[PDB]
């Protein structure tokens, strides 16, 4: 049964509905495609339906190497002792490496441009070529791994390929772990939130559960409220580049050809380091672009993101907003006035109460997003708690943590504490302008950009074996 | 699981000595609170017309998306403290952490 | 595949192996029958194995009225219009009452005494014919419900049978609830356990989980530690029966004929009233009678209860003893000296250490039973911590609790707060002498015995509708 | 089930208005701690000979029962504070609470 060409409400098909006087879809008989998630127990009338996972929960750079044996066996290079990774053979972007191509029965990449015949990409996940900056990031990571493996081989001649491969993978995993934690975490939760939720590391603990929960999956999606409706570019010396300096986000989805035939990956990054984000306000909740023309060129009718998210939340079977307020030990409002006081607003609470019957039925995502943010943070007093609890559970359970005893020496720990993303960018390509302390904070030119000449380097002398 | 090892496994198995399955792939999620459904185990809310949730009707997702999320685009405000790196780092982290399969 | 006559280790079978030099069985080729639990999801290699339950977890007298609609319909009497249960026809116990019979394909009841030709009984559960005492208790409960229903009907003439039936069920459930709590609970754990784990009832809660735990089951198996090897009877004047004053065990299992053709149930109750129990000690744990000749007649070889308990514990998959010690928040021993000091016996510590190797591998039952007893109690700290939390969770999650507002009235509660376990035997049997204050504490004769007239009753005038 | 009800139900549904199916029989147990198996999901310990648990050999149940549980029968010590009503009521309560099925 095809749901993309039918509206019958039979399993596994869960179509949406539209109200009267819709600004876009004037015909009320239309449908929006939707599918239910795959159950865990297929047919049992006793247990409760549950979903399944597909990737390892530990932060071990699983987005590049994979999580299944055939996939990782088909991504390596078995024709040489060096044990490097596989790269493309037909196209080159004037640099040193590029992602390999892929073959599929149904390729959405071919429909973007009929005369380009550029197919989609392949990586550790199926959604690599869906947003081009993701593709650039994956390419940069692959180049970094290749360079590290080459240098490590050059240091010691008598090793074998497998040892070099595993060593490079371990180095990359520990390095991405440390950068991600130490940079991302302080700029989201805030000082007090982490001082209360994340104490200092003490030792390994095998009595904790490192699994993941549905609530984290549905609550980590706040970033959808920061969308910028355009894509920009620059050149070697900072200035808009002709032709086509600004492109709408609508005609860029699933368009990987713009990465191959034009540009050369570098201008995308150059635009990335020097553009501010979007602030969130109680009356500017989400950009119109993602709500009107999402995946327009690949389907018949454009879809809406927030409606899709709320439909998924309802389908997954999650409790109400009041239950989650009670779960975190916070006061639970019941009346309209209490909602107004707790929301630090009046009109928004009035609209929420009008559109529903009681605060107990408020969905998780709208309740979490609509709340006022904290000071020096970008989350409310509920999403922050959920994210912090999940991250703490994920941290203290992994046995191969880099700070754990028995996995690294004192010299390696001493010399591995000064790895930064700007050095990564300045070393892996021709980028010469970076920020000083936090690339997530410095966002201006020329008062916040210096050449990477005044910057340290990572050394591997301690890794020498003799 | 072997009594000794030195490198991470390809799929994450045998990471926990007492219970090897915990944390591996192709497993089920975990539940922090009991789930709620239309009839108790499988049917979701809104599948059967004319039913109420906690004594009140349930609105449509599209209607609530149209009424509240809508906002004019000419009154944008740029954040002066944060750059655009947040999108890419969040995308990497969430694509690493989890992925829910969907029937074709 | 018939495990009752085979020993091949093929699923779903799991026989028990016999160590060399067994005092009872000499040959090493023998096997002990055993069955495996029913999996929740058949033929699934994704989820973790789980078991099933088939009874309501709430304490609402579900052992008499059944747990399924067809069983409740079958048990009810629909011939006349009063609202009544079913009774036998072929026999009578001095003209008072009797339980109805049951039909089975291959019953074990007819085998124990061929000349008797007496079938089994029918009740709300399938394990009621193990000993005559359980049948006596069930008959007493049925007679009490019968008398209550008759009195309630005699009060109001306007009412119909269904209302009387349901009201009698509610009254019986409330009675058993208050009796079991208010009497049994303080005499097993102790005053400190009541102070710490069971505070005073405050109000109803709807966010608690009333489900029964998987581990809890095995904990209650502690009740297997105190069983006398004999059975006694005595007449109205308290002297033993003639003949057969003391009948040994291993000959009364599945003996339905004893209740029917050997007097009835009153002498069994009289013997039950005035006999002391067994005291647990660290060198005397399990009685030999139920460990070497258990179910001897019905099967080819007798089994042992502790071995079956250990096998079931292993099959379920519960963790070790140290993990459960850590769960409640108690110190975890590591070496022989620490364990010996904890148990206050070095000889027992050495005895356990030769066999179990390390303290982590000790099963839950053996570790829990071996713990030293509390003062004014019967279990160790670990079993107390396990039982108290479960019972507290069960208490605070029942919407039909007798103390909840809107279920009863003030005068009704005042009248109902008087019921005691005695005054039921007096009003339902021919017994005239019972204990004084607690049926579970007074056992010395005739120091704690009074007459039947010095016992108060209950009035139902409030329940009259007009 | 209707908004207004007075008396109990045979099966036990709508005892928790938020989740009507909680504990109404024919449902799996709840795990306070994660399970443990030799294979990981389906095999108990002591199935395949030669497989050690936590680096130590497994012990037969019958041997353990013969070692420590054994005690002479002519040295019984009665308890001078409780009667058999204790054990009988305990057994009745256990029969009331729960039950586990087995294949035939
Ligand atoms: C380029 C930026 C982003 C998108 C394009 C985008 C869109 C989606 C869509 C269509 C889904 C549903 C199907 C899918 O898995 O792709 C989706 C789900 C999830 N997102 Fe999205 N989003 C973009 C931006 C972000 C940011 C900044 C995120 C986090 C900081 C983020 C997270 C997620 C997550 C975790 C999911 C869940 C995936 C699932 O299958 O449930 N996204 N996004
Ligand atoms: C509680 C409890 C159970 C659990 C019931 C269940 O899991 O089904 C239990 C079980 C058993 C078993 C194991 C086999 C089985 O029931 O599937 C046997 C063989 C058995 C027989 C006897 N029972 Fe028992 N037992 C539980 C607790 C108690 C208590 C608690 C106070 C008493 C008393 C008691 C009595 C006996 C008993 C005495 C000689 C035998 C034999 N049981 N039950
Ligand atoms: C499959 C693949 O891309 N293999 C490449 C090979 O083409 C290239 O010549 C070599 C140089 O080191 O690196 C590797
Ligand atoms: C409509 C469209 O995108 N057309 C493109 C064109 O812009 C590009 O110059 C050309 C290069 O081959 O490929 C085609
Ligand atoms: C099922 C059954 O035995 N029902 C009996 C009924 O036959 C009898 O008439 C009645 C008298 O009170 O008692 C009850
Ligand atoms: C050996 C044996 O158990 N014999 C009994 C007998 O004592 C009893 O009188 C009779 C009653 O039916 O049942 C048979
Ligand atoms: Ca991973
Ligand atoms: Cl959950």
């Amino acid at each position: 049964v095809n749901c993309e060409t039918s509206c019958v409400q039979q399993p596994p098909c869960f179509p949406l509905k539209i109200p009267p006087n819709d600004p876009r879809i004037k015909n009320q008989a239309d449908c929006i495609p939707f599918f239910r998630s795959c159950p865990a127990c297929p047919g049992s009338n006793i247990t409760i339906r549950n979903q399944i996972n597909a990737l390892t929960s530990f932060v071990d750079a699983s987005m590049v190497y994979g999580s299944e044996e055939p996939l990782a066996r088909n991504l390596r290079n078995m024709s040489n002792q060096l044990g490097l990774l596989a790269v493309n053979q037909r196209f080159q972007d004037n640099g040193r490496a590029l992602l390999p191509f892929d073959n599929l029965h149904d390729d959405p990449c071919l429909l973007t441009n009929r005369s380009a015949r550029i197919p989609c990409f392949l990586a550790g996940d199926t959604r690599s070529s869906e947003m081009p900056e993701l593709t650039s990031m994956h390419t940069l990571l692959l180049r970094e791994h290749n360079r590290l493996a080459t240098e490590l081989k050059s240091l010691n001649p008598r090793w074998d390929g497998e040892r070099l491969y595993q060593e490079a993978r371990k180095i990359v995993g520990a390095m991405v772990q440390i950068i991600t934690y130490r940079d991302y975490l302080p700029l989201v939760l805030g000082p007090t939130a982490m001082r209360k939720y994340l104490p200092t590391y003490r030792s390994y603990n095998d009595s904790v559960d490192p699994r993941i929960a549905n609530v984290f999956t549905n609550a980590f999606r706040y970033g959808h409220t920061l969308i910028q409706p355009f894509m920009f570019r620059l050149d070697n010396r900072y200035q808009p580049m002709e032709p086509n300096p600004r492109v709408p986000l609508s005609r860029v989805f699933f368009a990987s050809w713009r990465v191959v035939l034009e540009g050369g990956i570098d201008p995308i990054l150059r635009g990335l380091m020097a553009t501010p984000a979007k602030l969130n306000r109680q009356n500017q909740i989400a950009v119109d672009e993602i709500r009107e023309r999402l995946f327009e060129q690949v389907m018949r009718i454009g879809l809406d993101l927030p409606a899709l998210n709320m439909q998924r939340s309802r389908d997954h079977g999650l409790p109400g907003y009041n239950a989650w307020r009670r779960f975190c030990g916070l006061p639970q409002p019941e009346t309209v006035g209490q909602l107004g006081t707790v929301l630090r607003n009046l009109k928004l609470a009035r609209k929420l109460m009008e559109q529903y019957g009681t605060p107990n039925n408020i969905d998780i995502w709208m309740g979490g997003v609509s709340e006022p943010l904290k000071r020096k943070g970008r989350v409310g007093p509920l999403l922050a708690c959920i994210i912090g609890t999940q991250f703490r559970k994920l941290r203290d359970g992994d046995r191969f943590w880099w700070e754990n005893e028995g996995v690294f020496s004192m010299q390696q720990r001493q010399a591995l504490a000064q790895i930064s993303l700007p050095r990564i960018i300045c070393d892996n390509t021709g980028i010469t302008t970076v920020s000083k302390n936090n690339i997530f904070m410095s966002n201006s030119y020329p008062r916040d950009f210096v050449n990477c000449s005044t910057l340290p380097a990572l050394n591997l002398a301690s890794w020498r074996e003799a | 699981c072997p009594e000794q090892d030195k490198y991470r496994t390809i799929t994450g198995m045998c990471n926990n000595r007492r219970s090897p399955t915990l944390g591996a792939s192709n497993r089920a999620f975990v539940r922090w609170l009991p789930a709620e459904y239309e009839d108790g185990f499988s049917l979701p809310y809104g599948w059967t017309p004319g039913v109420k949730r906690n004594g009140f009707p349930v609105a449509l997702a599209r209607a609530v998306s149209n009424e509240i999320v809508r906002f004019p685009t000419d009154q944008l405000t740029p954040d002066q403290e944060r750059s655009l790196m947040f999108m890419q780092w969040g995308q990497l982290l969430d694509h690493d952490l989890d992925f829910t399969p969907e029937p074709a």
